[PDB]
């Protein structure tokens, strides 16, 4: 029933601002010391901020010195993280946690790790404008060279930021699906693609259709995969 | 008569002492304690904020006069006072007995 | 600062195996205050261990943990499908709090050859003046594989990007995605496409001659 | 009824509270701080002798009866008491204006 | 006029005691933080412990941690430096320094450098037991094989602790006279020669006597240098 | 701890000549905290400067110095004879204080082939069952010079020792002894004892025949 929920992530230029917000449910949020912990893409934890019951301490990694500011609201239950001046190695899912305490006698005695940690926010900073991707068939050919088993797919290209959702079919296809986790482009854009191996005799009898969702663009594209018939 | 410690300056955690002055007081002028930094500084010189500055607080014994500018004998009365600065971490340490006692 | 160097960055065992994680501090961590973490891809990490040998509220008996000073270990003594995702240490003795790099724990089963598929750039995307050319490894074990490009016969360096999934939950396989960018124009200049996937002993080159079936 | 501080445990220089009682004394009961280390504890939790920890003086006001043993109205007394400890260096540091009010 | 003084020097085995004492004098010696800083022979500078004033505050350096004790008595201007449980990389000359201080307005400012050194006491920690020399000529040949010059010394071997002077002819030779430092041999003992070069005609009108004192063991050796004639 | 860094390690310039020294603090030093001071041997040292740039009592103008952070100097504008002694910097913007390693200033004169001299062991020694020759490199310029010991033509390694005087205060020379060390027994059982002295492109071979004029 405990829970931890992060709000306030998104895409902001380099010299930006962004507030984080936490909203703690289930246990008596004044008790615990508080925690922002990131973790950039595919990469390790790594400390923020943490602040005591009342917020009368305030303790903060070397790398967000003067920029980021920690805050809590025991009445509305609520953690906050103001993040100024952001860098673009700022780039990370935020967490928020709870700190483990313990009472020995009438003494409370905070531990620094973390028994409760939200679900994360994504914050991106770059200089690239949010777009919609650009989306490409894989299609396969209408004889196969692979036996009975024929590979389709799409390429969702230059879109920005993260993340897009692939389906296929509505949802109705999802055995031997692959979507790759999307490859930032030297260009600033990311692009992935989204792959499905299907008999190749389903090809005339069947229509594949990807249907790729971008939040951040609030853009939809469904796209018909058609075989490459000579 | 002796020099008046500089703690308040050599500090990891230091401070500075603030004027307090008021006619229904004695003593009427309080020095209260204002710690520097929210950070400690380390023994490089630098501010850690891994660390934190905080105010040691002490009930000192205060009078006034009930009814205001009648001085004589009544009652006191008791005022949380900022003494001076410490140094805290978000852990509580355990360390050996030879480095007890001192 | 205390630096946590986790070993190894990889582990690759089967389910029934024991697991044997190690943390070692640059410096000795006080009170033996070294917690210990799971993470599963796309969630949030999930404490296990704490002062170096304790379990966490509804941690089962298999997951056990040792150590104290600047050596910490992180034992699993038979190995469950669920106990595959990524493990950090963590020390509080010393301030600021600190980190481990992780240890990916991964199945391990037999090596199977992939099935490789090439996708020339569609007609839609030349119009754009860009040429995407897809090469697909589907289903393989173990992660590492060799793919190379390969245009008129002369190797491509520096214009190719890999992509690889999370091991597949049922079947305990990866999937890869190597894209080729070229511009439409250079794309247009030269005729064969090769996709080269070298696993140990053997290569297997999918390829294509631009406008022909 | 908020929790005393914890300041004595989590400090870098840390003290014990030793009770003082006698009966010619207001507050009878003083709790005085003593350093539980010469050094410092440092951010690993370990003891630095490049540091030291001393204790924070604050002159309280105290009432005594004179002749003892008579409780009313008279003149009371400054005395000097440890109320917590603080660390220091030799060295009086220097710190950019940024890292200063707090 | 301004002198530090130290004595307390000598030698001790390992796990032994030891007390430095230093004498200040021309200054008030209560103004001034003072400390001990030592040099292992060959080697740079350390600091060792530091004491304020009133001896208040006291520092020490990492390997002396609940060995060494710093103490003062500005009633009789002296420093001093208990030592326990000596080690072998104890052994070194010892320093007495002085402060540099400043008044600005009515503040007291110290700083942590030396504007006054004492000579420093040699402290030799070690198991090998005080012995006088063995002292051995090094005899010139009666018939040179070096043109109109002759070498003849002395070797001054086997001799425990530090240190040994050399003269020769009690004083009246000096020019052309080389002593060279002393080397630990791999026994603990220290060995030296003192060489002196001469005109070979003088080899028969002239003694050469070298007079080694080793005030350690209390032992003065007189050797007469006879040419090796054949 | 700040960590400090002398460079060079031995400096050898003529009276006359600018002298240009360096300290390298791992970190840095608050408020320019540095101080230098000068050694002779036997000698306690003495300050020179103090506040990275500022001169001690009774210190002449041709000492100078300079620097913030980490990177500071000692500059001697004109050498004089007396200037040639032993320099440490010391930094007291970080607790605890430390000091550089030190940087020799050595006098640079024209180079001097020494007088070389072998000295067999005395007889009186010889019936202690030790047997100690030595070889006298006498007044010769630079201090390096390569000393090796021969017996019956066999090198030796191991069984000697080197000192070496300060330089000469009159005419800037070094002298050396090197000592070899052997039993009775071994001295006995061999004939040629033979020190070779090599400085650049040249090497004397002083010798003896044990038991021979």
């Amino acid at each position: 029933e405990v829970q931890l929920v992060e709000s306030g992530g998104g895409l902001v230029q380099p010299g930006g601002s962004l507030r984080l917000s936490c909203a703690a449910s289930g246990f008596t949020f004044s008790n615990y010391w508080m925690n922002w912990v990131r973790q950039a893409p595919g990469k390790g934890l790594e400390w923020v901020a943490a602040i005591n019951q009342d917020g009368s301490e305030k303790y903060y990694v070397g790398s967000v010195k003067g920029r980021f500011t920690i805050s809590r609201d025991n009445a509305k239950n609520s953690l906050y993280l103001q993040m100024n001046s952001l860098r673009v190695e700022d780039t990370a899912v935020y967490y928020c946690v709870r700190d483990y305490y313990d009472i020995l006698t009438d003494y409370y005695i905070h531990y620094w790790y973390f028994d409760l940690w939200g679900r994360g926010t994504l914050v991106t900073v770059s200089s690239a404008s949010t777009k919609g991707p650009s989306v490409f068939p894989l299609a396969p050919s209408s004889k196969s060279t692979s036996g009975g088993t024929a590979a389709l797919g799409c390429l969702v290209k230059d879109y920005f930021p993260e993340p897009v959702t692939v389906s296929w079919n509505s949802g109705a296809l999802t055995s031997g699906v692959h979507t790759f986790p999307a490859v930032l482009q030297s260009s600033g854009l990311y692009s992935l693609s989204s792959v499905v191996t299907v008999p190749s005799s389903s090809l005339g009898t069947q229509t594949y259709i990807c249907n790729v969702n971008h939040k951040p663009s609030n853009t939809k594209v469904d796209k018909k995969v058609e075989p490459k018939s000579c | 008569p002796k020099r008046s410690s500089d703690y308040y300056n050599r500090s990891t955690s230091p401070w500075n002492l603030h004027r307090n002055e008021d006619p229904e007081r004695y003593p009427s002028v309080i020095w209260e304690a204002k710690c520097r930094h929210l950070g400690c500084i380390n023994a490089d010189g630098n501010v850690d904020y891994h660390m934190n500055s905080v105010p040691i607080q002490q009930e000192i014994l205060v009078l006034r006069r009930e009814p205001p500018h009648c001085p004589n004998s009544f009652r006191l009365e008791k005022i949380l006072v900022s003494v001076g600065c410490t140094c805290v971490t978000p852990i509580v340490h355990h360390v050996a007995h030879h480095h007890h006692h001192h | 600062e205390i630096v946590l160097t986790q070993s190894p960055g990889t582990l690759s065992l089967s389910p029934g195996e024991r697991a044997t994680l190690s943390c070692r501090a640059s410096q000795s961590v006080s009170s033996s205050y070294l917690a210990w973490y799971q993470q599963k891809p796309g969630q949030a990490p999930r404490l296990l261990i704490y002062g170096a040998s304790s379990r966490a509220t509804g941690i089962p008996d298999r997951f056990s943990g040792s150590g104290s000073g600047t050596d910490f270990t992180l034992t699993i003594s038979r190995l469950e499908p669920e106990d595959f995702a990524v493990y950090y240490c963590q020390q509080y003795g010393s301030s600021p709090c600190t980190f481990g790099q992780g240890t990916r724990l991964e199945i391990k089963r037999t090596v199977a050859a992939p099935s490789v598929f090439i996708f020339p750039p569609s007609d839609e995307q030349l119009k754009s003046g860009t040429a995407s050319v897809v090469c697909l490894l589907n289903n393989f074990y173990p992660r590492e594989a060799k793919v190379q490009w390969k245009v008129d016969n002369a190797l491509q360096s520096g214009n190719s990007q890999e992509s690889v999934t999370e091991q597949d939950s049922k079947d305990s396989t990866y999937s890869l995605s190597s894209t080729l960018t070229l511009s439409k124009a250079d794309y247009e200049k030269h005729k064969v496409y090769a996709c080269e996937v070298t696993q140990g002993t053997t290569s297997v080159t999918k390829s294509f001659n631009r406008g022909e079936c």
